[PDB]
């Protein structure tokens, strides 16, 4: 997250880590976001190339805030299985959206909770809240403490002039202030924007991909969630 | 003039796709680099 500023333990409790154990260590690719006890929901290209049935070395981590801190309410699960949206579109990131099924449930308290879906269709509005341990520059260097930044909602069309209009799709949903320094990067794929405008939080898009960070006229691209709200309740068992 | 249209390419462990505008479209996964 480029431009923004620390979050606090519960204040995101549905925002989850992605990661993947390597020797000496548990590396945070992705992010992800509390669905309910037993699954979450990231971005397609974060699982794209897994062995989807039998994931080996992946978990998530809820409940954190200080990746070089355990503070006491980090919950770390493995993740069970991956579901793939069959329609992927691995090159142009078209449906990119997977669920993570968790290999035991999460327990739910003041820090660690899911995250509403709006109903399918809803149309997000007003300014919007990205979270992730994604870099704090475009090619910089990745925070320990969880960021947050606001940043409002592009049209679609708005958005097609920076990035061609085959290259987004109504699916898609844009974020970032024309004048840049603000956004989602590289280590935020697969986690939340939410939004509000329903008198309620609820997740509205999933970090999917962009033109660099932050740059002036090149808003973050994320899959918006109202499109695939259906999707995602027929595949969370 | 930045890319051509249509092609792809990684940048570290992501994937990108040039826009019909001609830029680098590309993923925001982190890369243990
Ligand atoms: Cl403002
Ligand atoms: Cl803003």
């Amino acid at each position: 997250i480029v431009g923004g500023t620390d979050a606090t333990l519960g204040e995101f409790p549905y925002q989850l880590s992605f990661q993947e154990t390597f020797i000496g260590f548990s590396f945070h690719f992705c992010g992800a976001s509390i669905y309910n006890e037993n699954y979450a929901i990231t971005a397609g290209h974060c699982v794209y190339g897994d062995d989807y049935e039998n994931p080996s070395g992946l978990q998530i981590v809820a409940g954190e805030l200080d990746m070089s801190v355990n503070e006491g309410s980090e919950q770390i699960i493995t993740v069970s299985k991956i579901i793939l949206h069959e329609n992927f579109d691995y090159n142009l990131l078209d449906n990119d959206i997977s669920l993570l099924k968790l290999s035991g449930s999460l327990t739910f308290n003041d820090n660690v909770a899911p995250i509403a879906l709006p109903e399918q269709g809803h149309t997000a509005t007003g300014d919007v809240i990205v979270t992730g341990w994604g870099t704090t520059s475009e090619g910089g260097n990745t925070p320990d403490v969880l960021q947050k930044v606001t940043v409002p909602l592009v049209s679609d069309e708005d958005c097609r002039a920076d990035y061609g209009a085959d290259e987004i799709l109504d699916s898609m949903i844009c974020a970032g202030v024309p004048e840049g320094g603000k956004d989602s990067c590289q280590g935020d794929s697969g986690g939340p924007l939410a939004a509000s405008d329903t008198g309620s939080t609820y997740l509205a898009g999933i970090v999917s991909w962009g033109y660099g960070c932050a740059r002036p006229g090149y808003p973050g691209v994320y899959t918006e969630v109202s499109y695939h709200v259906d999707w995602i309740k027929a595949n969370a068992v | 003039q930045e890319c051509t249209p249509g092609q792809t390419k990684k940048q570290d462990c992501n994937t990108c796709n040039c826009t019909p505008t001609g830029v680098w479209a590309c993923t925001r996964k982190g890369c243990p680099p």
